[PDB]
């Protein structure tokens, strides 16, 4: 049942091509999760290596054969777009999510059941993480907090104090009054001939 | 190298995956077993070239001797020849109705199973339309034998089931069988097959045989003797033959007179055997192998009435009427396990001679047909129609209840049962509306043997029962694809042929249905 | 090379069979997604029937018939194109009654012709009238496509717009009452808002740039003038370019030049116009003209463009300009206006009238959210157009699909030949609807269809048909599915008709 | 041999010319009749052209063989002789070749079937033009109502098919003309058929004239004229202009209102010319002045503007009025007295549904008419025009042509049994391929059964026997002319149901299909180059 | 054609899998570049055949120059 120079499948098995290329995708993203994850290499084939941890740099510059998998890869920019984290951990979930439900689908149950139960969990998890959100006022001691605990899935562990005081006072320079923010107002130069540990901050501008 | 078969740890057997549906496999071994006698249905029926086992060629068109020719090895069809076995206990006939129906029931239960409806639920309305056919069967009732013991009406009725083995000589054999089976009826609830026997004569053709009285065999008399009235019979399987002695006996013989003195010694021996047999009180001999030149004088010596069975079914048919058993040694003077008998005499009919084994002192209550053919092949068939003929009225001597024939009784049972599955709700209506269309196959049979669309049957039966005009059947003619009175012409099948062949036909399918596979074993 | 025989008619009912397998489950509100593989590794999980059927390639030609008859439905209809090809896939999916039977196709197609003048008068009978003139009630029948949309936060401004618009089109006096949206409800697009400042101009919108600042911004009267022939110098019969060489003869020609197109452009002005709306292209020396007058210039206005002008305004379409009477004047208007809404000029010539057109002003933040809310409303002023063309409803949900089934199987009892058993299974192909509907939801696809040819044959047929939501069974009397009758009219006609077509096929020949 | 191509010789060379024109046959064979099945036409590009008119298929059929291209050329010899039985043309040639291809398996040279089936034709031309019927049964007679009746029942018009078919043939005999030496023919231009809503199918009216779907404007004008004079005017009496494409370039305004007070003022002379003329019925196609009709009011002339031109056209050759253009002979103007006036009766504008139609009574020489298809609503006046239309050139067909014959294969079955009888009287190697050519033409018969949904084994066989008891004796118990109808499935006399072709298709399609197999028989060798 | 490769997702590169101990493959290539270079260490250290990219001969025992002739990848 097709047409010559093409191809179609019909049962139920194309769907377990989409679950396997997640469940793939997941096994290569989890050993780079958090701060004692392993990193993956970006080798452009021109002869330029780039080692990071960031899923979105992993999925966005780094092309993938599966057809399928590129799907989720598209998403993991738009995750980064708006919020820019959470684009490892939500391949994980995506993983997960496909391969607990095949448990249910093997058993002769449709996926729009379960897509269904998705729709109530999320009400459901989304009103409970109201309750344990912490509305606490920002002082430098709480960011500092949150940089240390963006930086250390980045750097390994030696940085961390060094960018640490630097990306907090770059955010609170550039904010008062409740004024809205931006973060183009900070500027990220690049310089050689000094060790890593080397960063500081600039008050005003280089120039070239 | 994996994924190799999936459900296949038993024995490596053929396990069809849930894609290859297991149940729609079995489904096709009985399928095939119904287009090999969907043809033989029918007065049109075509004949089939069988091969025998000894590499014999037959042409026929029974369906028992189609299926006991081929070997069925397949097991789910094995169980639907089952049920044509047990058709044939309580009736001698509708055996094609066994394989025509239930495999249309399974046919039209694919039909079901691929929708998705369960195989047990499907069970539960053929179940249930079985059980709603009975109900209906009796109304279908439009005659009833007379019970006149008249050839006339014992001839009217027996025409239907002698067509569809040997057509066009329907008129001669319900006459000849007609009058076999009016002289046992006076026996009342003792009638049988078996006393009315077969006697198959190389002959002019069907047209020359006659009925005759008592056990007829149709190897004349050998001895000189035309009749004899004694009641020891005198059975030997050991033919008339130089003896031998079962001890040592060693006989030596070297000079030429010797071997004339022994020549005489055995003629003075066999001399005194034949007299034992006079002796006992017994005039009358049987043999199976050959007889001897002299000890046939001695025969007609004393009297005695010699008679030659080369037959083994005709030895051991007079041991159960008569009680003369057959010992293994030459002429024994057994006095004890001798027969009895009333009167044994010749007799010629249609210019042979035949042995004859009349009871005239008693009552008398066997008889025999005496069928004349120009082909052992022609008269074989024709003593499958006797059988079936025969069978049709052992059947009448119970509840006496007629029903229509040529597929009227297929629409209008399937007419009164599609409007019990339209009204019931539920899921069961689905396998009762197909029960319905499997009554269908058997028009569809007789119209497709006789060269007529079967859908113009189906169509033109269905409205004339809309109006009403019950007992209408298909019109078997290959220029007239119209339909008549079944009535009017006087087709009628028996009450209790369809009604076995409903009960036995849905219980071999739905035994098909409750397998689903197919799994090899070992002691 | 070639087909012949049974091959034919065997082969163009796996083809359409397969087309329609396709998009089986892209049926009702919870209709399932598809995976389209382009050529270089992409894919897109598109899940509209028509945007599927249009990427995908065919060799058969039977599919490419079945493909461009679902064309020719979007254009007359945006709603019901996958319910076409489903149920045209399910007439022609019974190959028993056609080949295994033996029957010639016109016993067959004098079936299906004989179903279809059934299935369109029991319809009729299950259908429901409409009060058209309380928008409400066209609410909830509008809300069939704006459900499940983004639009669904400003969803009675979307029937406020189709609704209205569709009544200024349609000119009921003519009889007919015929109702063009492409010509007489043209859609242009403005950058800026939201969509809730989405409405409708009562007038026509030229979407023009400003060439020049000396033009007309706000006027209280404006005065249109009308014309198809160019404002430039009067050329040859032929299309020679004029080619000189002498400085003399320069003057000469160029005076030509300059005299005629000062000429025809004196007339213009004469009546003391506010723009000047010509239907060909205006040179450079013509504009000079326009600029020192004082008025707009527009240019490149099609035919039914204009026309809608002369109705909107008053003007007068002239052959040239230097006919143009007093006549020409679009005395009465409500303003001209070439504001820069958005950072892009918009024509602006509404008034107070209603002439037979209008036009759509589609406002929002982006043009994502603008492409999203123009689609959105070209089918709600389909819906309009079929319901005020013929303000009857039937029930949806696959009641209106088992509520003809039960009529042609009632109807099948008398129908003496062999002709009931095609009949019959008609009736059984627009089950094909709530099987679909059903098996989308999860729901037991036999237990439920059972029960629910139940309800027709007791209850009324106009009701009791199914939930694509919840799966259960539900009354369209509660639940407002109801579709309207000319297309579901035009849906049973184009499956019998297409089915009917592809019967007829029996040698796929090749030849110039 | 060597040579610069490749040869081919044997036997199997006309089976491969015989299979061929086989293959061309089934290609049209299905499509045969009128309830044909439709075929595609996949072109090259991809187009797909659905038809089943076996001469539209066979003009787009490509087949790249010889035998194939000769029942092409075949084709365009029947279709510009006759212009039908192109299908029956390419199936009796077929069949005619496979009969004759067996014969030369058994020993029977291709010369001697070639005679056979040049005596056979010869012969077969002698038994229809000795069993034909003339042109007549037109008044007082039916065989006419039957055959229009049968024409349209397919369509909703069929349930009062007498009622409509008394319309037709009234109408198609008041057409008639000869013109040249007896000729009579009839004008494939036929009787307009406009319709109107008026409440039912049984109020269509058959009027005697013409209909137009025009109105005088004005009600100041009468609506009942007996004056003979009709002028016809296609130059407009409106604002007149040099061209479209030629703008009269104005320059002084001073200069524009003596133009508009001229043209103004030349039209009191043109309408003063044309009232001079006394035409009363004047009909204009580009349009009439306002207040040139406002003279028509005082004068009393039923005018009438923006006429169609088609309309019009009919109406010159009603009333024999020549169509003037312009009236200025180059170098004045006139109306050409006695030269755009007709000649008529009476014109009536009579009250009709919706659209008052005017009718013309009595013109000089039209053999023309109209029909008002007076029904519920337009589906139903739309449908019987196409019914009206297709019956409306059955009937012209067969009063058109001199001579008719039975259809339906009842020519094809009655030479079936002549031929296979005077095969006997001839032998010397002509006798089999004779009894063969009348083998062949049960093939349309069998051919038009199998289209209709019918066992043609026993139809053919029906109709052999009802022709070969016309053979044995004339006595009137044996049915004659028994014809085939293909939708009761059963045998017809077509002299009753009016199934008629005309004499020179059945005699040309069985000449030409005869010397196509001749052609294709002499072939037995092929050389390529 | 299912089965799929293992690991093999992002550009045909080869992922080996957890039996295959994709970090092995690395430390592999790293202790290969040592072997090249640890018999050149020392007073005793073993010259080296180079050879360089103008098919130039030249024999030296210095780790940087190995380095930029092997041109490791
Ligand atoms: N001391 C720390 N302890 C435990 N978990 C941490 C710590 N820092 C980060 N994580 C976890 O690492 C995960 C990934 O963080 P991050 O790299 O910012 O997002 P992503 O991996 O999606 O880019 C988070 O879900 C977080 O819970
Ligand atoms: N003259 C006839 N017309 C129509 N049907 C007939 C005629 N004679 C026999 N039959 C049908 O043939 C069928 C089969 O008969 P028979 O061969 O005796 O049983 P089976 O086929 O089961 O062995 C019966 O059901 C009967 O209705
Ligand atoms: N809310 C609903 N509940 C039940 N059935 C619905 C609902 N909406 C649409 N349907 C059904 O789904 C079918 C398809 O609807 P739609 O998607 O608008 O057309 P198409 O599938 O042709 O694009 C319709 O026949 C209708 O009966
Ligand atoms: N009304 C009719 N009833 C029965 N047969 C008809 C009728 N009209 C046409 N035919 C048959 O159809 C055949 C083809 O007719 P036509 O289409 O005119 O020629 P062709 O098929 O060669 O173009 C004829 O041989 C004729 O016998």
């Amino acid at each position: 049942t097709l047409n010559p120079k093409a191809e179609v499948a019909r049962a139920q098995a194309a769907l377990a091509v989409n679950i396997s290329a997640a469940r793939g995708l997941q096994d290569v993203l989890r050993t780079n999760l958090g701060p004692k994850g392993t990193m993956k290499m970006l080798v452009s084939g021109a002869g330029d290596i780039k080692l990071t941890k960031d899923g979105n740099v992993l999925l966005h510059e780094m092309q993938i054969q599966h057809p399928t998998a590129s799907l989720i890869a598209k998403v993991a920019t738009a995750q980064d777009d708006i919020t820019g984290d959470g684009t490892t951990s939500n391949v994980l979930i995506i993983g997960e999510l496909l391969k607990q439900a095949d448990l249910y689908i093997s058993e002769g149950l449709h996926p729009r059941i379960i897509t269904e139960g998705f729709e109530a969990a999320k009400e459901k998890a989304l009103q409970f993480l109201e309750e344990v959100k912490v509305s606490r006022e920002m002082d430098r001691e709480t960011l500092i907090d949150v940089a240390r605990t963006s930086l250390r899935t980045k750097v390994h562990a030696e940085l961390a104090d060094v960018l640490t005081e630097a990306v907090v006072d770059s955010i609170l320079a550039i904010k008062k009054q409740d004024e809205p923010i931006d973060l183009f107002m900070i500027e990220i130069m690049e310089m050689k001939h000094k060790s890593e540990t080397d960063t500081s901050l600039i008050r005003g501008l280089v120039l070239d | 190298k994996a994924p190799g078969f999936a459900q296949m740890l038993k024995e490596g057997a053929k396990h069809f995956s849930g894609l290859e549906e297991a149940v729609y496999r079995n489904i096709q071994a009985c399928k095939e077993l119904a287009q090999t006698t969907r043809t033989a249905y029918g007065p049109n029926g075509m004949n089939k070239m069988v091969i025998n086992h000894l590499e014999k060629l037959f042409v026929t068109n029974d369906a028992a001797t189609i299926l006991r020719e081929l070997e069925v090895q397949h097991p789910a069809a094995k169980m639907i020849v089952m049920a044509s076995h047990m058709q044939e206990q309580e009736v001698g006939d509708g055996t094609n109705f066994v394989l025509v129906f239930a495999g249309a029931l399974l046919e039209l239960a694919e039909e079901l199973l691929r929708i998705g409806l369960s195989v047990s639920e499907v069970i539960e309305g053929y179940e249930i339309a079985c059980r709603k056919a009975h109900e209906i069967l009796p109304n279908l009732v439009c005659c009833s034998a007379k019970n006149l013991r008249d050839i006339d009406e014992v001839s009217s009725l027996l025409r239907t089931s002698i067509m569809s083995k040997q057509y066009g000589n329907e008129v001669f054999l319900a006459k000849l069988i007609a009058q076999a089976c009016v002289s046992i009826f006076p026996d009342s609830g003792h009638f049988n097959v078996d006393n009315i026997r077969v006697c198959k004569i190389l002959g002019s053709g069907i047209s020359s045989s006659s009925v005759l009285h008592g056990m007829v065999f149709k190897k004349e008399t050998e001895g000189d003797v035309t009749s004899v009235k004694d009641a020891k019979i005198a059975v030997y399987s050991c033919p008339f033959d130089g003896m031998i002695t079962e001890t040592k006996g060693t006989v030596l013989i070297k000079t030429a007179e010797e071997l004339m003195n022994f020549s005489k010694g055995e003629e003075n021996l066999m001399d005194a055997q034949v007299k034992a047999i006079a002796d006992t009180g017994a005039n009358v001999v049987v043999t199976g192998g050959k007889v001897a030149d002299m000890a046939l004088h001695y025969a007609n010596k004393y009297n005695i009435m010699l008679v030659r069975l080369n037959s083994k079914w005709d030895l051991r048919r007079l041991c159960k009427t008569v009680g003369a058993t057959a010992l293994p040694r030459l002429t024994p003077p057994v006095l004890e396990e001798m027969g009895h008998c009333d009167s044994v005499y010749l007799s010629e009919v249609g210019d042979t001679q035949v042995v004859v084994f009349k009871h005239e002192k008693e009552d008398g209550a066997i008889s025999t047909i005496v069928l004349r053919g120009s082909t052992d092949n022609l008269m074989d068939d024709i003593e499958r129609a006797v059988d079936d003929g025969v069978n049709t009225f052992k059947v009448l001597t119970r509840d006496k209840r007629l029903v229509p024939g040529g597929g009227a009784t297929e629409i209008e049972l399937a007419k009164q049962i599609t409007s019990y599955g339209e009204t019931c709700p539920g899921l069961e209506q689905y396998a009762i509306k197909k029960f319905a269309e499997a009554f269908e196959a058997i028009p569809r049979a007789l119209a497709e043997n006789s060269g007529v669309k079967a859908n113009e049957v189906i169509s033109k039966l269905y409205a004339v029962h809309q109006e009403g005009n019950k007992n209408v059947g298909l019109d078997i003619e290959a220029e007239v694809p119209a339909v008549k009175d079944m009535l009017e012409a006087g087709i009628l099948d028996t009450y209790l042929g369809k009604y076995w062949a409903i009960k036995l036909a849905t219980n071999a399918a739905v035994t098909v249905l409750r397998v689903d596979q197919i799994i090899m074993a070992k002691p | 090379k070639r087909e012949s025989g049974r091959k034919v008619q065997s082969g163009n009912i796996n083809a359409a069979k397969t087309i329609a397998d396709i998009i089986r489950t892209c049926l009702g509100p919870k209709s399932m997604m598809k995976m389209l593989l382009d050529p270089m590794g992409g894919i897109v999980m598109t899940n509209d029937g028509n945007a599927i059927l249009r990427e995908i390639q065919v060799q058969h030609p039977a599919a490419k018939s079945m493909i461009e008859i679902s064309r020719t439905q979007d254009e007359e209809v945006g709603d019901g194109t996958t319910s076409v090809i489903i149920l045209a896939g399910e007439m022609l999916s019974v190959a028993e009654h056609f080949l295994e039977q033996q029957m010639h196709p016109t016993v067959v197609i004098s079936a299906y012709r004989k179903a279809l003048d059934d299935m369109i008068s029991t319809l009729k009978k299950i259908s429901i009238p409409v009060d058209i003139s309380d928008s409400d009630m066209m609410l909830n029948i509008i809300n069939s496509s704006i459900t499940t949309k983004a639009i669904s936060r400003w969803s009675s401004l979307a029937c406020n717009i189709a609704l209205d618009a569709v009544k200024m089109v349609q000119f009921e006096e003519n009889g007919r009452k015929e109702i063009d949206i492409k010509k007489y409800a043209r859609v242009e697009k403005i950058p800026g808002g939201i969509i809730e400042d989405s409405c409708v101009l009562r007038g026509v919108m030229i979407n023009k740039d400003v060439t020049h600042p000396r033009m007309r911004r706000y006027i209280k009267n404006p005065r249109i003038v009308l014309l198809d022939s160019s404002l430039e110098y009067k050329k040859g019969e032929s299309q020679t370019d004029i080619e000189i060489t002498r400085e003399e003869d320069f003057t000469r020609i160029l005076q030509m030049e300059e005299e005629y197109i000062q000429q025809l452009c004196e007339d213009i002005i004469q009546l003391k116009p506010d723009v000047v709306i010509t239907e060909k292209g205006i040179s450079d020396l013509a504009q000079h003209y326009l600029m020192r007058a004082n008025i707009t210039a527009i240019r490149r206005v099609r035919k039914t463009d204009n026309n809608r002008i002369a109705r909107a305004c008053g003007a007068r379409i002239v052959s040239r300009p230097e006919e143009l009477r007093e006549d020409d004047v679009g005395t009465g208007a409500g303003l001209l206006e070439i504001k820069k809404i958005g950072d892009e000029y918009f024509t602006f010539i509404t008034d107070c009238k209603d002439p037979k057109a209008c036009t759509i002003l589609l406002r929002g933040a982006s043009k994502e959210i603008l492409s999203e809310v123009e689609r959105n409303l070209q089918d709600a002023m389909q819906v309009c157009r079929n319901v005020l063309l013929d303000p009857q409803l039937v029930p949806g949900g696959g009641a209106s699909e088992m509520a003809v089934a039960h009529a042609l199987t009632e109807k099948s009892k008398a129908m003496t030949g062999v002709e009931q058993w095609p009949y019959r299974a008609v009736a059984q192909a627009l089950e094909v609807i709530p099987r679909t509907l059903i098996q989308n939801c999860g729901a037991s696809t036999i237990r439920l269809l059972t029960s629910l040819r139940a309800k027709h044959t007791q209850e009324n047929c106009e009701t009791w048909g199914v939930n694509g939501e919840t799966g259960t069974l539900v009354d369209m009397k509660e639940l407002g599915i109801w579709e309207p009758l000319a297309v579901k009219l035009q849906t049973y006609k184009t499956a019998v008709e297409t089915a009917v077509l592809l019967l007829r096929i029996d040698d796929i020949v090749s030849g110039h | 041999l060597s040579v610069f191509g490749d040869r081919s010789t044997g036997e199997t060379i006309r089976s491969q010319n015989v299979m061929a024109a086989a293959s061309i046959a089934n290609i049209v064979k299905s499509s045969l009749g009128p309830v044909g099945l439709d075929k595609m036409l996949v072109d090259d590009i991809g187009d797909v052209t659905i038809t089943n008119d076996g001469a539209t298929i066979l003009k787009l059929l490509e087949v790249e063989h010889p035998a194939a291209k000769v029942l092409c050329e075949l084709a365009d010899l029947q279709d510009k002789e006759v212009g039908d039985g192109t299908t029956s043309v390419v199936i009796i040639a077929a069949e005619l070749l496979k009969n004759a291809d067996e014969l030369v398996k058994q020993k029977i040279h291709p010369t001697s079937v070639i005679s056979g089936y040049r005596l056979a034709c010869k012969e077969a031309v002698r038994y229809i033009n000795e069993n034909l019927i003339v042109n007549t049964d037109e008044l007082g007679r039916d065989c006419l109502i039957n055959a229009a009746k049968t024409s349209m029942s397919s369509k909703i018009i069929g349930i009062n098919g007498d009622f409509f078919a008394n319309m037709v043939v009234d109408a198609v005999l008041a057409i008639k003309y000869t013109d040249i030496r007896g000729q009579p023919r009839y004008p494939v231009n036929s009787v307009n058929i406009l319709k109107a809503h008026g409440r039912s199918q049984m109020e269509s009216m058959l009027i005697s004239g013409y209909a137009l779907n025009c109105v005088v404007g004005s009600q100041g004008m009468p609506k009942r004229i007996v004056n003979a004079k009709i002028a016809c005017l296609d130059f407009s009496l409106q604002k007149t202009k040099m061209k479209l494409g030629v703008q009269v370039v104005i320059t002084d305004p001073e200069k524009l209102d003596q133009i508009r007070q001229r043209e103004s003022d030349i039209t009191k002379e043109r309408i003063q010319k044309i009232l001079a003329t006394g035409a009363n019925v004047i009909l204009t196609t580009g349009g009439i002045d306002d207040m040139c009709l406002k003279y028509f009011v005082e004068a009393g002339a039923m005018a009438v503007r923006r006429v169609l031109k088609r309309d019009l056209k009919r109406i010159a050759k009603a009333s024999g009025a020549t169509i003037l253009s312009t009236l200025a002979n180059l170098e004045g103007e006139e109306t050409f007295e006695a030269a755009m006036l007709g000649q008529a009766e009476e014109v009536v504008q009579e009250r009709i549904c919706d659209d008052e139609l005017i009718l013309i009574k009595n013109t000089k020489a039209r053999t023309s008419a109209s029909i008002i298809l007076r029904g519920a609503n337009d589906f139903m006046c739309d449908e019987m025009e196409r019914s009206l239309h297709d019956a409306l050139c059955v009937v012209k067909r067969v009063l058109e042509s001199k001579s008719v014959v039975p259809g339906g294969g009842a020519v094809e079955a009655a030479l079936s049994i002549y031929l296979e009888n005077y095969a006997t009287s001839m032998g010397s190697r002509e006798q089999l391929a004779i009894a063969e050519f009348a083998r062949s033409l049960l093939v349309i018969p069998n051919t038009l059964a199998v289209n209709a949904a019918q066992d043609s084994t026993d139809l053919v066989a029906k109709l052999r026997a009802f022709h070969n008891e016309a053979q044995v004796n004339p006595e009137r118990k044996n049915l004659k002319w028994i014809g085939l109808d293909l939708s009761n499935g059963k045998p017809r006399d077509n002299k009753q149901a009016g199934v008629f072709e005309p004499t020179i298709v059945k005699v040309k399609s069985l000449k030409f299909a005869t010397e196509a197999a001749i052609t294709i028989l002499r072939i037995d060798d092929l050389i390529k180059l």
